[PDB]
């Protein structure tokens, strides 16, 4: 029982490890739509210019 | 389940149903864009 | 200064001035605007992508 404690900890912090990284990944899967937007910003700007 | 990726059926059916919802949201943003106290 | 730069120099000064007497003011000015359009249009469709 002393070493099964100790696994279950280690247990507990690779689910929240897994966790977190989700998180992370779905933070970036919106950067990359918030940087679509802003390449459309930029040819908008430079298509005004233009004129 | 949907947020895992160990099957290649769900993958792609996953895929194809972001693919849609993004055209329907194309759309409804297309018409925001352009553009009941009454009856109650 | 070289002297193929110069005679390309001649080339192009003689088909430029080709092209631009094939201009004619009342329809250039229509496709100038016709381009317009159609790129604005393609801004749109970022636009909405944008606000989906």
């Amino acid at each position: 029982k002393a070493s099964l404690d100790t696994q279950s900890t280690q247990v507990e912090t690779l689910k929240r490890n897994l966790i977190q990284l989700e998180s992370k990944i779905s933070e970036a899967k919106t950067k990359k739509e918030m940087l679509k937007a802003r390449i459309t910003t930029a040819k908008a700007q430079e298509q005004l210019q233009g004129m | 389940v949907r947020g895992m990726n160990t099957s290649s059926a769900m993958s792609a059916f996953e895929r194809m149903e972001e693919k849609v919802l993004m055209q329907e949201s194309r759309a409804q943003a297309l018409g925001e864009l352009a553009g009941g106290s009454d009856v109650d | 200064m070289g002297l193929f730069d110069r005679i390309k120099r001649v080339v192009s000064s003689n088909l430029n001035d080709l092209v631009n007497k094939a201009e004619d003011p009342e329809k250039m000015l229509e496709q100038a605007i016709l381009e317009m359009q159609e790129d604005l249009v393609q801004l749109r469709q970022g636009v909405a992508q944008a606000i989906a």
